RNA sequence: AGCAGAGUGGCGCAGCGGAAGCGUGCUGGGCCCAUAACCCAGAGGUCGAUGGAUCGAAACCAUCCUCUGCUACCA
């Protein structure tokens, strides 16, 4: 099915299509297709069957040679082995996190359910690169360190200009685990070293310690509707709630709720909400049917929620625990937090605007990434280590793992620190 | 960290013009 | 993908079985010493395709082709 979740995370102007298909072969796609301007800004899915030929490449299903199509200038010829009915090692799953500075928040939601990351570095922009400072320290808080620094766009960028950047991005994430992350120089043009990289996504990224016997904690970050326009009356179905499960094996036919849910009718205050219970219609394994949803993987969990509950991606960051799920539904929230001394996620060649941020003031909205959830709320009483925020929607902490707090210092909320749920 | 750089340096940059 | 519109003279674009339409561009003459303004005359037709039901479709009628747009993406 899937046992791991590797994030394909990378900053602007490095290309996403030639590198994700090199490691997976299944393209990440959504609307506006009309695909993408520079790099993929959507939180897309990618799933594949990585294997070996007693050779650490990831071969194609035609596994005699690996003649890729990333350029016509030089013919990229790597030898992944030969034919002979390859042995299936494992099933690999990817979580394609957004890599622009504008979409930092949805990056934090999709990466909070994953198990691993790749750092896709362009050699084009500034060598003290801001998103490499952003993403890695964000990975450090979300209990992940499975990082492969993958310097992606150095094909026109010379070996001395590429030399400066991976040194200087590592110089600012010196308070972050990225020193156990190998820095792999590859080609987005010659599809090169993918026989070495897909070794590392097996080597550096094994199967994480994943709770199989626990309660199913699906956290949907992507909504899918099989009740598409062009359907009929006797073609009645549910809505597919497809996210990564971080805890507990999930079965077909399970009555699953969305535990943060919806506000009930005539809420004169803030505290009344009901989870939307739904029986699971099917479980997807990269092309294949199963009755089990082994967690630690991006699993298509088709549920019996309504067509409107999946006609848009409306379940971004929702704890879909089973019927009668334990974790509570908070609409006012007591947070403990720390504020990072660098305004992380934005830094130019003049080091703007990563200076020290003014403290949080009361009755000011701030994005909290609680568990893996995407919600915004104003703080009622703000202290140094005691934040009392009230949320516009009742949201569920799956567990008190981490929150990511951002302050609206510009057009988008920008990371000022992190914290935890008290 | 950088031993995976310099090994894949001579592997990639000897194939780059 | 399901959805809504058009296809027609170079264009604008009439039109519904006893019909390939005007409005513009288009060329020559007329008028004047000439221009402007203007008149006459010339040139411009797969009515997208397929055509059939047909006494004869452009129409009717469908289909597909093109454009316009949609739930906004549909494991």
């Amino acid at each position: 099915q899937a046992t791991i979740n590797i994030g394909t995370i990378g900053h602007v102007a490095h290309g996403k299509s030639t590198v994700v298909k090199a490691i997976s072969g299944v393209h990440t796609v959504r609307f506006k297709n009309e695909l993408e301007r520079n790099i993929t800004i959507k939180l897309g899915y990618a799933n594949a069957k990585i294997y070996k030929l007693d050779d650490p490449s990831c071969p194609r299903p035609e596994c005699y040679r690996s003649c890729g199509s990333s350029t016509p200038d030089e013919f990229p010829t790597d030898i992944p082995g030969t034919k002979g009915n390859f042995k299936l090692v494992r099933h690999v799953s990817f979580v394609d996190c957004p890599g622009h500075d504008i979409l930092m928040a949805t990056m934090l939601n999709g990466a909070a359910v994953m198990d691993a990351a790749l750092l896709l570095i362009a050699g084009n922009e500034s060598c003290p690169q801001p998103q490499t400072s952003e993403h890695l320290a964000a990975i450090e808080i979300m209990k992940l360190k499975h990082i492969l620094i993958l310097q992606n766009k150095i094909d026109l960028v010379k070996e001395s200009q590429a030399k400066e950047q991976y040194e200087q991005i590592l110089a600012f994430v010196q308070g972050t685990v990225a020193e156990g992350a190998p820095i792999i120089p590859i080609s987005a043009q010659l599809k090169y070293n993918i026989e070495v990289v897909c070794e590392y996504i097996v080597k550096k990224i094994p199967v994480p310690p994943r709770d199989f016997t626990s309660e199913p904690r699906l956290i949907v970050i992507r909504s899918f509707d099989v009740n598409k326009p062009g359907c009929e009356v006797d073609d009645l179905k549910g809505g597919v709630a497809g996210g990564s499960i971080l805890k507990g094996v999930l079965k077909v036919g399970q009555e699953i709720e969305v535990r943060p849910g919806i506000v009930s009718k005539d809420s004169e205050g803030k505290l009344m909400c009901k989870p939307i219970f739904s029986k699971i219609v099917s479980l997807f394994a990269e092309h294949n049917d199963l009755q089990y949803a082994a967690p630690g993987g991006l699993i298509g969990v088709g549920t019996k929620i309504d067509p409107t509950l999946c006609r848009a991606d409306r379940m971004v960051g929702q704890v879909l625990g089973a019927v009668g799920a334990l974790p509570e539904i908070f609409t006012e929230l007591e947070i403990s937090y720390f504020l990072l001394r660098r305004l992380l996620g934005v830094r130019t060649e003049g080091d703007k605007k990563a200076a020290k941020v003014q403290k949080l003031s009361k009755n000011e909205v701030l994005m909290v990434n609680i568990g893996s959830l995407s919600t915004g709320g104003r703080v009622s009483a703000v202290k140094a280590d005691l934040g009392k925020i009230v949320l516009t929607n009742p949201v569920c902490t799956e567990v008190g793992e981490k929150i990511a707090l951002s302050r609206r210092v510009e057009k988008h909320w920008r990371l000022i620190g992190w914290g935890q749920i008290r | 960290s950088e031993k995976e750089y310099v090994e894949m340096l001579d592997r990639l940059y000897s194939k780059l013009p």
